[PDB]
């Protein structure tokens, strides 16, 4: 289209296929992640639900309507930043058991 | 420096009239307000929130009183809500006209300063007639508005709103599609909306650069749910468009004040709890419980349950945040202020990377910095 | 009225008038040591103490919210006049 | 990354930059502010107050006010225990004197003990 | 007021604003001060016989904070708050 | 509801482009700006001449910090110290003494005018309306010593006018 | 108390970083005392620099020594720039007496003092 | 006339509300705007300080101070 | 009740409890407490070793944007093993929700300086270094802001008193501004305002 | 000693010391720096002036809240002097204009002014009246200045004999006069030995003399330890400066001498450290264009 809203937002010529190949890379990098962590469960659920929304979308305006969190390249930016954290979530191993104890009366407020 | 609105030390390590770096050193106006409110009580330290931001004399009072009410689980009566929203838009009008005026002084533009400060003299006469103060009206006790308006205010608000619509149209006649003011300030101060999110910018910056975001129509914290208006959003960067955003917020503020005069109920001044607000004179001079509540409310202050709360209002500079930490006590433990002036000041170098010093002055001008609010 | 200290000046209504070798006197050089010549005790002596026919009476001070809150004093003992704590003026009874 | 531990105190006494007389000479006092006897109720208890020794307050030579040369006169540090009080005092540097906590001993009292046939508790007016 | 008609014609000739109409000289539009004094009533209280402080004691109902996790096949993943739908264009003259 | 601005393409009609070219060549709305400057030139200014035509005020204005006394009576203050308890800059310094008869009164009553921040909390808290925010504003001092007040200064300052303060309170007693 | 470090794993890098700091302060004096137009010899300023290093002899923990090196590096930044001034450098000097005593006899006559 | 020609500027006598002891003159008009209703003319040597020149504020008595700062509508 | 008492929400409280439980499940590595008060703003309370991971996860993961930062404050509390409290406060753009991210720390152990994911926190981190002492490793510039240059002490502590240890005046002996030990002109008469009789019975900790 | 005259607390900024000072002169140089050290000490300074109030406003920011106080006098009256010395613990006399006005000569200022004020000072029962004097004030010729100050020494020793006469040498400082005349240039060859003394060691000796008894009666001297020649000092002052209403009583003074007197004690006997002229000369040798 022409004259989009935001400043740092310049959409591509074919948004749907870019968003699809973003979400296939999401499913791939999530495929690196082990199973028993809940991160895989919730992210694969939400990305397969959003991709299943997108698979029946021929029109850009119709996808901006039905998918919530629009309009178009805000969704793409959301996807790109989710991909970047997934690449970081191979690292840091954040599904470990709980790190060690507080003083156990630290959060008792009225002191 | 006179273009330094207030004081702002600025070590600009430049290449000649076309820079390299600039560093805003602030803290020259540091006063210790957080430590002072740590060593005071609530009602005794409310004038710190008069004096912190020294333009929004009613908005920050609204912010702190709603912080105490949101902590304290108390709804004020709706007449005080309508009057507080009325003065919130009035002080919003005063803040927008000071922003236009200080940008006019930072850009040149000598006379609209004088025109709109005659109008702001009329504004100050209104504050005098209401609260008895010149420029720092406390007037907003936590627990509803105390010492309400007399007969002889709404007439002046009506006639002044008509005159002010005429005067803002005359300001759009003089400036606002002028040739060389526009050619002076369009092509400067562009910030990408992704980074306008992630530099912590708020309010008018997020208006003018991209995103659609208003705390008023997204979060009802007062009687804003019953009034109707519209707020301008920015095309693409372009400080000229930010100026147009300020002017249209002014005119829509006049529309909100017209609606609020259309919807004013004559119910009551303060809350129905003498353990929150002090009683009035007849009950003070006759009834026993009123004198006991008066005396202990002005010695100790009302006891406040412990809680670490935060709230934020849509001040005309942006997301004015007040963060209270209250022990079960009569003194709050620790309070802090999120300043939109501080947030907009944080991106000064990035707004002024590839320009000259004249644009550095105009980017100080494009954001109504006051630095009492920035200091904490 | 003002009295006469040995310094030849005006004393105060509460006893803070200077000694003869205080150098605060010599920082009062050439300027008015200001004093309110009307004193508080000088008006009570010209008060007609009224004679109310009840037993325990009221005092407001000329209209509510212009004065002091309602204080209630007693007229039992005929050897002592009933003195208000706020008004500073007495009351009596007759029968 | 699992660095070594040592059986030492903490040494912020030159990190905070307070002058040396106010470091050494201020003999602190940790105490329980007990029940204000003209009032009633021990709500103001349970909070260990670390406070400091007082020094001179002289006459202001124009108004008779109490002008002081004391930064450390109006401090009140609110604690919950005694071990953490000792830990904070060893952490920041100064010395201190310690009061105990003197709870009210509960005594057996009864109106049926206020009255008796052969004991000498006799109110004789109620 | 109190001006000649030629300079009024020049004021209209300079710009189409009709400066005679609203002129920034408030003459008698201000309400005449020292009116008879108006009374200030009391709203939803001060009636007798029912208004307990036991009922409307919202100050003493400040609840302690409710907690979940600590140190002490799921069709899920909701948002903290519902996604608010995108706003409306202006009725009276947007661009466009 | 949002109303976003600066969205146009320039209309490429011949009439539009010749009007905008004439605007570029003649500086036309620059001359319109000059017309606005003349339209405010031929007004009359809303100034006041300072000693002879004073600016207006409000009944609730807060100046002099005077003291009232009773109607044909003595000092209205009790030294109940609520004004020190609510004075936020602690400018109220009160050390009381009972007088030579027994009724509780003062010795040292001090409003530190260098510290006063003109709220009216001492006006609210004063249970007899003894301390009153004064009406006028001429302190205007060539010294520092003459700023700090005392009891006899404030009572001489309250003996310079009473019916002023009584008139303002009689105007303002229903509201506050 | 297996505390995270700051800069050093033991006292060796602590002594190395503080001696590098003192090296920078020795080569930092003449430029600043010629630029700021002071009234004091180079040797007197260098002796107050080494005196301020002599004040902190009882500092033991590696966190604290590294934090003193951090403070010294921040102040050397603010003095290699002219963010600070002549007032601050003359405030490091203690010239305007203040001749305040230490003898118990002079703590006794000029008294109300420990 | 040189009195008022070099006092400040005015020639606008013509309403004549009154005067007060110290001789000072007080004139209230309705024909002008709100701000020049009530104006004051200061006399000469009202307490021997030659107050034709170097005129002070609060050489007025306080009842005219309340009247003249636009707090009431009647003298 | 129906007037004069601020009405509480229900479904927003339910959703924030669900979202806090969601976060607490899906990060088992850095979770100690999640809590909601009466006015329904979410609180997460964190061990100080996963600060950048929690902020990256709370910037993205697409069911929590939270792109706006506030205040950082390490609010000083005595008596504890860990005094200082870093308090992040985040607002989302697509959601209209508010979270507080409170991680705890002591006087010397640094944290990882999350400026690299939020550029807003740069001057905030410099300011809280100047006022508290919570040192920030992996950070570009730690200068001093809101303080004098020659002044130190991190004066927002409860150890540094209300008036300072420093005073400035002028002398003409050396024609400049000098410092002195402080000399107040008034006492600052501190007001004892600790009332008896159990101000709030609902917040009674177990007595020792 | 009366109550609230006793000393209190740490020094400076409301430290109500055991002195109540009454200073004459002080609109000029040495008395202004003396009031500077008294406001550093924190006493009440009564000072009169007959001049325009600029210099007394200039010395207003010196003392604490409302401490110092100002009045008026002239070289004609007695009542104003008595009003100055009504209640004074200590009192000092600096006076003297270094040129002849049309009504005050070098005659009768040092004759008529210290007589009346020192007489009413003894008639006010004060302790430790201090009066300045130049070094080598002799009855010997070629010095109107020094012979009138010697007559002043004679008068002050006659009435109230146990007054503290203080004689320093020439005084170099921040706003010096003779060293300004040294700098005031644009061909002459002479010699005379000379040694000056620094102003803050002088005024520390003054305050030690005014609050340390065993000092009365016997006069004191305050000379720096220099003891060299005028030509070396001209070379010194022009090497530091980097250059290649006035009377000739000035040139008589700077070509007189600086000789010592071993009868009276000085710096180390009174107990204040003497500083040489090096870095203070570097201070007071400004105004040069680009060598700094
Ligand atoms: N090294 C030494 O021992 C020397 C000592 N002195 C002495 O030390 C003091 C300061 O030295 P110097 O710099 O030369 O001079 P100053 O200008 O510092 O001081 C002279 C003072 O005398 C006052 N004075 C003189 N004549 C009159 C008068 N007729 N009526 C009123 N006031 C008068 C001046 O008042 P105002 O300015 O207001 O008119 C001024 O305050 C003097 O008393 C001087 O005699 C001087 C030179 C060398
Ligand atoms: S509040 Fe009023 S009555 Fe009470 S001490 Fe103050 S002035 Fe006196
Ligand atoms: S107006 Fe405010 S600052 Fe002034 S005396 Fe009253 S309470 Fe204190
Ligand atoms: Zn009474």
């Amino acid at each position: 289209k022409k004259t989009t809203g935001l400043v740092g937002l310049a959409v591509c010529e074919t948004p749907h296929e870019r968003l699809k190949i973003l979400y296939t890379k999401i499913l791939d990098v999530l495929g690196h992640i082990p199973k028993n962590a809940a991160y895989r469960k919730y992210t694969e659920q939400i990305t397969n639900e959003k991709l299943s929304i997108v698979k029946a979308e021929p029109d850009v305006k119709k996808l901006e309507e039905q998918l919530q969190g629009g309009q178009i390249e805000e969704v793409i930016l959301q996807a790109e930043n989710e991909l970047s954290l997934a690449r970081k979530m191979i690292q840091w191993k954040p599904w470990e058991p709980l790190v060690e104890e507080p003083p156990a009366s630290q959060w008792k407020w009225p002191i | 420096h006179p273009a330094a609105h207030g004081v702002l030390r600025l070590v600009m390590e430049l290449s000649g009239e076309m820079v390299r770096k600039c560093d805003p050193h602030i803290g020259l106006l540091h006063r210790g307000t957080e430590k002072l409110i740590e060593y005071k009580t609530y009602l005794q330290a409310l004038p710190y929130f008069d004096r912190l931001d020294y333009v929004s004399m009613m908005c920050n009072e609204q912010a702190y009183s709603l912080a105490v009410e949101k902590l304290l689980n108390i709804q004020p009566p709706p007449r005080a809500q309508w009057i507080r929203v009325l003065f919130g838009e009035i002080t919003r009008l005063l803040n927008h006209i000071m922003a236009v005026t200080t940008h006019a002084l930072d850009i040149g533009a000598m006379t609209p300063f004088f025109w709109m400060f005659e109008e702001r003299e009329k504004m100050f006469e209104f504050y005098e007639r209401v609260s008895g103060a010149r420029m720092h009206a406390a007037y907003v006790r936590p627990g509803g508005v105390h010492q309400d308006l007399p007969l002889g205010l709404m007439d002046d608000i009506y006639e002044f709103s008509k005159n002010f619509s005429l005067r803002i149209d005359e300001l759009e006649e003089m400036l606002t599609n002028n040739r060389i003011w526009r050619n002076r300030t369009v092509d400067i101060g562009v910030v990408t909306a992704e980074d306008a999110l992630n530099y912590g910018f708020s309010g008018v910056m997020l208006r003018g650069s991209g995103i659609q975001w208003d705390l008023r129509k997204t979060q009802p914290y007062d009687v804003y749910d019953q009034v109707e208006f519209d707020v301008p959003i920015g095309s693409r960067g372009d400080c000229y468009d930010r100026y147009l955003c300020r002017v249209e917020e002014m005119r829509q503020s006049i529309r909100i004040i017209s609606q609020c005069l259309n919807k004013m109920p004559p119910g009551e001044i303060k809350v129905d709890d003498a353990k929150v607000s002090p009683p009035k004179r007849a009950e003070m001079k006759t009834s026993m419980e009123s004198l006991i509540h008066h005396f202990k409310l002005y010695t100790e202050g009302y006891q406040v349950p412990p809680g670490a709360t935060y709230t934020a209002i849509e001040a005309p500079k942006g997301e004015f945040g007040v963060y209270l930490v209250s022990d079960g006590s009569s003194r709050p433990y620790r309070c802090k202020i999120k300043a939109p002036g501080f947030a907009h000041l944080a991106g000064l170098d990035k707004m002024s990377k590839g320009h000259m010093l004249a644009d550095v002055v105009a980017i100080i001008g494009t954001q109504d910095i006051v630095f009492g609010e920035v200091d904490r | 009225g003002v009295r006469t200290s040995p310094t030849g000046e005006k004393v105060t209504h509460t006893g803070q008038v200077y000694d003869d070798e205080d150098y605060r006197r010599v920082r009062f050089v050439g300027r008015q040591k200001e004093v309110n010549e009307n004193f508080a005790i000088d008006l009570i002596a010209e008060q007609p103490v009224s004679q109310v026919g009840s037993r325990v009476i009221s005092c407001d001070g000329g209209g509510g919210a212009l004065g002091h809150p309602r204080v209630y004093i007693n007229l039992d003992k005929e050897t002592k006049t009933g003195t208000c704590g706020y008004c500073g003026l007495q009351f009596r009874q007759q029968h | 990354t699992q660095l070594i531990t040592v059986d030492e105190k903490l040494d912020i006494t030159t990190l905070t930059g307070v002058p040396e007389e106010h470091i050494k000479t201020r003999k602190a006092r940790i105490f329980v502010p007990a029940r204000n006897n003209m009032q009633s109720g021990v709500n103001n208890t349970k909070k260990w107050k670390m406070e400091f020794d007082t020094r001179e307050r002289w006459e202001n030579p124009l108004m008779g006010w109490a002008s002081t040369a004391d930064p450390l006169s109006n401090l009140v540090l609110t604690f919950s225990t005694k071990e953490d009080a000792i830990a904070f005092a060893e952490k920041n540097g100064w010395s201190y004197d310690v009061e105990e906590r003197k709870v009210p001993k509960p005594k057996s009292k009864s109106y049926g003990a206020n009255f008796s046939w052969n004991k000498r508790t006799r109110v004789s007016t109620k | 007021a109190s001006a000649t008609r030629l300079i009024q014609g020049l004021r209209n000739w300079a710009s189409g604003r009709d400066l005679q109409a609203k002129l920034q000289l408030r003459y008698q539009e201000i309400s005449k001060r020292t009116q008879p004094p108006p009374k200030l009533p009391v709203g939803p209280s001060h009636r007798l016989s029912n208004n307990y402080y036991c009922a409307r004691d919202g100050r003493r109902e400040a609840m302690p904070p409710s907690i979940v996790m600590s140190s002490q096949s799921e069709k899920k993943a909701v948002s903290p708050a519902p996604p608010i739908k995108r706003w409306e264009l202006s009725q009276d003259e947007p661009y466009l | 509801t949002y109303k976003y601005v600066n969205l146009r393409e320039p209309s490429m009609d011949m009439k539009s482009v010749t009007d905008r070219a004439a605007q570029t060549l003649l500086w036309t709305e620059l001359i319109r700006g000059l017309g606005m400057t003349l339209s405010y030139l031929f007004r009359e200014p809303a100034t006041i001449n300072y000693p002879f035509e004073k600016g207006p005020l409000s009944p609730r204005f807060r100046g002099e910090h005077a003291l009232r006394r009773y109607p044909s009576g003595e000092e209205r203050c009790i030294a109940c110290k609520l004004c020190e308890a609510v004075c936020p800059a602690q400018a109220i310094t009160i050390e009381a003494e009972p007088r030579a008869d027994g009724s509780r009164r003062t010795t040292r009553y001090d409003i530190d005018m260098t510290k006063c921040i003109y709220c009216g909390f001492c006006q609210e808290a004063c249970p007899v309306d003894a301390i009153v925010e004064g009406p006028n504003f001429e302190f205007s001092t060539e010294t520092h010593e003459e700023l700090l007040y005392n009891k006899e200064k404030l009572l001489n300052n309250g003996d310079k006018w009473e019916a002023e303060i009584a008139a303002n309170i009689q105007a303002d007693y229903l509201y506050r | 108390t297996s505390v995270k470090p700051i800069f050093s794993r033991d006292m060796n890098e602590a002594k190395r970083r503080v001696r590098e700091l003192y090296r920078a302060w020795y080569r930092e004096v003449p430029n600043t005392v010629h630029l700021f137009q002071l009234d004091i010899s180079v040797k007197q300023g260098r002796d107050k620099v080494r005196e301020m290093f002599k004040k902190n002899a009882h500092v033991t923990d590696p966190r604290v020594v590294d934090l003193l090196v951090i403070k010294g590096k921040m102040e050397l930044e603010e003095t290699i720039n002219v963010w600070k001034q002549r007032t601050h450098v003359m405030r490091f000097f203690h010239e305007t007496e203040a001749p305040r005593p230490k003898d118990f006899l002079s703590k006794f006559y000029v008294g109300h003092d420990p | 006339y040189l009195r008022v020609l070099f006092r400040a500027n005015d020639v606008r006598v013509g309403t004549l509300v009154g005067e007060d002891k110290y001789g000072n003159k007080y004139y209230e008009d309705n024909k002008q705007f709100f701000g020049r209703h009530r104006w004051v003319i200061y006399t000469t040597e009202m307490n021997g300080k030659n107050t034709f020149w170097d005129v002070d504020g609060s050489m007025v008595p306080p009842e005219w101070h309340r009247w003249l700062h636009c707090m009431t509508d009647d003298p | 009740t129906r007037p004069t008492v601020r009405p509480r929400n229900d479904v927003a409280h339910k959703q924030l409890s669900a979202f806090g439980e969601y976060v607490a499940e899906i990060l088992p590595k850095y979770v100690q407490q999640v809590q909601v008060s009466c006015f329904s703003e979410l609180e997460i309370c964190i061990h100080p070793d996963g600060v950048i991971p929690v902020l990256t996860f709370l910037r993205d993961h697409s069911n929590a944007q939270f792109k706006s930062l506030a205040d950082l404050t390490a609010v000083d509390i005595p008596t504890r093993q860990n005094r200082f409290e870093i308090v992040y406060n985040l607002l989302s753009l697509r959601f209209n929700s508010r979270i507080r991210v409170k991680t705890y720390t002591d006087e010397l152990t640094p944290v990882e300086s999350s400026v690299s994911v939020y550029k807003a926190a740069n001057w905030y981190e410099r300011e809280i270094w100047d006022m508290f002492g919570v040192f920030f490793a992996n950070h570009p510039d730690l200068r001093r802001i809101l303080t004098d240059y020659g002044f130190e002490g991190h004066p927002f502590r409860k150890d540094f008193p209300l008036s300072g240890y420093v005073e400035l005046r002028y002398d003409d002996e050396v024609k400049r501004v000098v410092a002195e030990p402080v000399e107040l002109a008034q006492e600052f008469r501190k007001f004892d305002l600790n009332s008896p009789w159990e101000a709030f019975p609902a917040y009674r900790q177990p007595p020792e | 000693l009366h109550h609230a005259v006793i000393p209190h607390g740490k020094g400076g900024r409301s430290s109500v010391s055991g002195i109540v000072a009454t200073v004459f002169g002080a609109t000029g140089f040495l008395g202004r720096y003396l009031v500077n050290h008294l406001g550093r000490m924190g006493s009440q300074v009564i000072v009169p002036y007959r001049c325009e109030p600029y210099d007394t406003m200039h010395l207003r920011p010196m003392g604490d809240l409302g401490q110092i106080i100002f009045m008026d006098w002239n070289g004609r009256d007695k009542d104003s002097i008595r009003r100055a010395v009504e209640h004074s613990n200590v009192v000092i006399n600096l006076v003297g204009r270094e040129w002849e006005t049309k009504n005050f000569d070098f005659e009768d200022v040092f004759v008529k002014i210290p007589q009346a004020i020192a007489q009413v000072s003894k008639e006010a029962g004060v302790e430790k009246f201090i009066h300045i004097s130049h070094l080598n004030a002799d009855i010997k010729s070629s010095s109107k200045y020094l012979r009138n100050k010697a007559v002043g020494e004679k008068e002050v020793r006659e009435t109230f004999p146990e007054a503290t006469i203080i004689k320093p040498a020439d005084i170099f400082g921040r706003e010096d006069r003779f060293l300004n005349y040294f700098a005031n240039i644009r061909s002459l060859g002479k010699k005379t030995v000379k040694q000056p003394v620094y102003i803050v060691d002088v005024t520390k000796g003054i305050i030690n003399a005014i609050k340390d008894p065993d000092a009365r009666g016997k006069t004191f001297a305050f000379v720096g330890p220099n003891r060299y020649l005028l030509f070396d000092l001209v070379q010194y002052v022009f090497a530091v400066a980097h250059r290649p209403w006035t009377t000739r009583d000035k040139v008589e003074r700077i070509h007189t001498t600086d000789r010592t007197l071993p009868h009276l004690p000085g710096l180390e006997d009174l107990g204040v450290q003497a500083t040489p002229l090096e870095l203070k000369a570097i201070e007071v040798l400004r105004r040069h264009r680009t060598y700094r």
